[PDB]
């Protein structure tokens, strides 16, 4: 809701244009991984014990 | 010759000197195993595949 400083003289009416303006909201990834041995698969769930 | 000697012992007729014969029997045998007490080590693991 902008201001006005309305205004004499006979130059012409100001007009509060209250609008609505949007935006847009991106997308990200931010990706990570890790590894996993080839062993520790039968450890940490129980067969290689 | 080497084909004159076939041509002779066929026939039969000793041919100027003789052999000797070398071969190979086998015999399965029932063996017997005294022991000392305490000779071997023989130790143990742990078992998972």
């Amino acid at each position: 809701h902008q201001p006005l400083i309305a205004r004499d003289g006979p130059h012409p009416v100001e007009q509060p244009v209250h609008n609505y303006m949007t935006k847009v909201i991106d997308r990200r990834a931010l990706n990570a991984a890790f590894s996993l041995a080839t062993e520790a698969i039968a450890l940490l769930t129980g067969e290689a014990l | 010759s080497p084909v004159a000697l076939y041509h002779q012992l066929k026939t039969g007729l000793h041919p100027g000197f003789g052999f000797t014969v070398v071969r190979q029997d086998r015999f399965v045998t029932e063996n017997v195993l005294f022991s000392e007490r305490a000779s071997e080590a023989y130790f143990l693991g742990q078992l998972q595949v």
